[PDB]
């Protein structure tokens, strides 16, 4: 067969606003182009304000993912107003913000993605949909998707219950503050966040990371699509001492085969499909500008087009999976075994074709869901309650800082220049930003745009792979443009 | 309710959202969000839960629009950007037509029984429309007004919102309907309205007269490190006193925490914030 383009605007059951654009010939995509539709910018919003009002201000980039922005704000606060963040309070925060990583995944792969194997029941907003959805599983799992499903919902509620606990509410922590967490955790607390844990534990552990291999079991032609660059960013997250030296997920990039390091001076963001004016093409973060150019011809997106030394970069669990290449859980050696005949110990072990798939970026959540459980564990061994977790440092004249961590999508700075006590200059780069971005100034596509190469679409009627490729990626587009 | 009840249509339309008006409701305990989704409303379009997507999915709120015109709820999460002819907020496309979100709220606005603008971004600007922007984030009562269409408003702000506020007027105003009919329901909501278009049930008490800290604050000690949970949170930068929500009672996330008791009140439901509850932690 000949060509067929196909926009999907809304594409719906990822966060945000974003249009796909597929090219497809004799059944694949050939040629893709995503649009970031809707622009709020947080980074004029923030100029002038007191630097201390940033870690409200930012979270309201995402609803989904406020405390990644509110870690990455309060990190660069902290750097800038010279905070020495108490140990305490190192380990409070990384309990108020695992605790969402809990949350989103649990979100991500039942409320926004299941959908896409699973036939929810007979009424909105499960139908009406595609006639030819092409949902394999049995009546019985079938069902059971279903089941949990409902059950996640309860769960990733009681994620939130946990963030709250000593993270204020949720969505939009009070919680965390320049110089570090704002209350301190009380044994009773405690005992309420490892009582809501367990459940938690108990449904990953149960429940979530076996569904998705058996259901990716019965997938497994989406194990063989979506590869892309097989280029991947890891910026580092959840510091596990003082010294800003050792983190839960360390940094690292890998493309064209090789592990290299990070250095975030190589990250360049570039306009030109991107529409912003043209003369702040190219700009490292630390000297951005963000200038709507709406009606710039050429242009198809608010995403800007983050480039790591000109290479084009996917970012999330996947990312951080494979670049730190930890153990894999327990059932999932087992299930990789039962279900698919394959050996398996450390996650690379799946290989690079199968790591970087439709269905590996699920597997990579599921795995990294279980592996935030002893992360989790392991701080609430560490936390000392009743030890205070802040100080209260004076906002400086003139600074600047840098704050890294992971969302649960993938890497994300922030930057914050101060002058005359007030925010001059406030540069956010985000997960799906990496992730759900245009083409560069040389016309190289964004990871997602280059996963879709290849999708197939063997019935244009019903594109279903097209869209089931994007939520993969478990794009956030809010994240992404701010 | 019943699986088999009476179950409205709504349409929740993302503007200028970050999402947190949808999650916020998602964690509401009683009725859970799935009761709520199964026996209380039909969700029949939300983009970041549907099943469908593209123009497969805008045509499905069109036939469902036509069949209960005048009848549908709309929500809207977000604001409405108004400058460079409304493309900082696309929604869709159909027939090879993009639809902004000025577009869709003069589309939809019209036929519905009721727009409930859910969030300080839909019920007044918000942070899209603060101090910086460059957009004309627009709050949903402003751009209906400004557009000549009058269908019912209510405000149910909070950044984001409690979810017992959101599903609480929902119920609120079914059970008007139930009572007195669709116009004679919508008039009994009305009148419970605060001069700011909020329920007065969640809104019409103010944070401070109710706060358990106000002893200390009228005794004047105040706390002067956020982790020292005795004093009064006010030179912290509390805005309790210029906020009315019942935050104080309900609390959050299954009443396990509130901003009060953690760190401060920001004034998140008021119709200037951000702007002017800023800065936030100082008087
Ligand atoms: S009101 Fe707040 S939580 Fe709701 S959409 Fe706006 S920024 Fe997000
Ligand atoms: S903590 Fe806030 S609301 Fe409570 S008494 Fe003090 S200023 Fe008022
Ligand atoms: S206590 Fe204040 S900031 Fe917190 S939710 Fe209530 S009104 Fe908003
Ligand atoms: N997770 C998350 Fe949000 C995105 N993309 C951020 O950062
Ligand atoms: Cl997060
Ligand atoms: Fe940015
Ligand atoms: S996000």
């Amino acid at each position: 067969t000949g060509r067929t383009t196909i926009a999907i605007d809304p594409v719906t059951r990822i966060e945000g606003h974003l249009k796909a654009e597929v090219v497809v010939e004799n059944g694949k995509v050939v040629d893709a182009r995503l649009s970031g539709g809707m622009y709020r910018g947080f980074e004029t919003i923030l100029r002038g304000r007191d630097p201390r009002d940033a870690s409200q201000i930012v979270q309201r980039i995402c609803g989904v993912c406020p405390t990644a922005h509110s870690t990455a704000s309060v990190l660069a606060l902290d750097e800038a107003f010279g905070a020495k963040v108490p140990n305490n309070g190192r380990i409070t925060r990384n309990l108020i913000f695992g605790a969402n990583y809990l949350q989103s995944h649990i979100l991500h792969f039942y409320h926004l993605s299941a959908q896409d194997f699973v036939q929810g029941p007979d009424t909105a907003p499960f139908v009406p949909r595609f006639p030819k959805s092409d949902l394999r599983l049995s009546k019985e799992l079938n069902k059971a998707g279903v089941d949990q499903y409902i059950e996640a919902l309860e769960v990733r509620r009681i994620c939130h219950e946990m963030v709250a606990l000593f993270g204020g509410r949720m969505p939009h922590v009070q919680g965390q503050v320049v110089g570090g967490a704002t209350e301190i955790p009380t044994k009773e607390k405690l005992v309420e966040y490892a009582a809501r844990f367990k459940k938690v534990r108990d449904f990953v552990e149960q429940k979530y990371v076996p569904v998705v291999y058996t259901i990716g079991s019965k997938y497994k032609d989406m194990f063989k699509v979506g590869q892309g660059f097989k280029a991947a960013l890891c910026v580092g997250a959840f510091p596990l001492d003082n010294s800003g030296k050792k983190h839960l997920f360390m940094p690292g990039v890998y493309a064209k085969g090789k592990d290299m390091p990070f250095d975030p001076s190589k990250i360049k963001e570039y306009v030109k499909y991107s529409w912003f004016a043209e003369e702040t093409t190219g700009l490292n973060y630390k000297e951005g500008k963000t200038i709507p150019a709406p009606d710039k011809a050429g242009a198809y997106s608010f995403v800007k087009a983050p480039r790591y030394d000109g290479l084009s970069l996917e970012v999330g669990p996947l990312a951080r999976m494979w670049v730190n290449n930890p153990e894999l859980s327990p059932v999932g050696k087992k299930l990789l075994k039962d279900l698919f005949g394959i050996s398996a110990k450390k996650f690379r072990d799946l290989g690079e074709e199968a790591a970087f798939s439709l269905m590996g970026r699920h597997v990579a959540r599921a795995e990294e869901t279980y592996y935030m459980l002893g992360a989790i564990e392991g701080w609430l061994k560490e936390i000392k309650a009743g030890e205070d977790t802040v100080v209260m440092p004076a906002v400086p004249a003139s600074a600047e800082g840098t704050g890294f961590t992971e969302a649960p999508r993938g890497s994300l700075l922030h930057y914050v220049k101060v002058k005359d006590s007030k925010i001059d200059n406030y540069q956010i780069v985000s997960a799906s930003l990496w992730n759900c971005n245009p083409r560069d100034d040389m016309g190289q596509r964004g990871a997602v745009e280059e996963a879709l190469i290849g999708i197939p679409v063997d019935d244009i009627q019903n594109p279903v792979n097209v869209a089931r490729l994007i939520r993969a990626f478990d794009p956030c587009l809010g994240c992404a443009v701010h | 309710g019943t699986l088999t009840g009476e179950r409205p249509p709504v349409f929740w339309l993302q503007g200028q959202g970050c999402t947190g008006c949808s999650v916020t409701l998602l964690n509401s305990v009683h009725p859970s969000i799935a009761d709520v989704l199964l026996k209380v409303i039909s969700l029949e379009f939300h983009p970041t839960v549907m099943a469908w997507e593209g123009e497969h999915a805008i045509e499905h709120m069109r036939k469902v629009a036509e069949k209960f015109k005048g009848k549908f709820f709309l929500v809207i999460e977000g604001s409405v950007p108004v400058e460079a002819d409304g493309k900082y907020c696309i929604i869709g496309e159909a027939n090879h037509h993009e639809i902004s979100m000025v577009d869709a709220l003069k589309e939809f606005g019209p036929n519905a029984a009721a727009v409930l603008a859910v969030g300080t971004c839909a019920a007044y600007g918000g942070i899209p429309a603060a101090e910086g922007s460059e957009t004309g984030a627009t709050a949903v009562s402003k751009f209906l007004g400004d557009n000549g269409i009058k269908t019912p408003v209510v405000n149910i702000p909070g950044c984001p919102p409690h979810p017992d506020w959101i599903v609480g007027t929902v119920v609120l105003a079914l059970d008007a309907i139930k009572k007195n009919g669709l116009e004679g329901g919508l008039a009994e909501v009305v009148k419970v309205l605060d001069s700011d278009g909020r329920p007065t049930p969640f809104f019409g008490r103010n944070i401070h007269e109710n706060c358990p800290y106000l002893d200390k604050y009228d005794e004047g000690v105040m706390s002067a490190t956020f982790t020292d949970k005795v004093g009064c949170r006010y030179d912290l930068g509390c805005k309790g006193p210029m906020t009315m929500a019942d935050c104080f009672e309900r609390k959050w996330n299954g009443g396990v925490n509130w901003c009060v008791q953690n760190a401060v009140c920001i004034g998140c439901v008021e119709p200037d914030f951000p702007d002017g509850k800023s800065p936030f932690y100082q008087a």
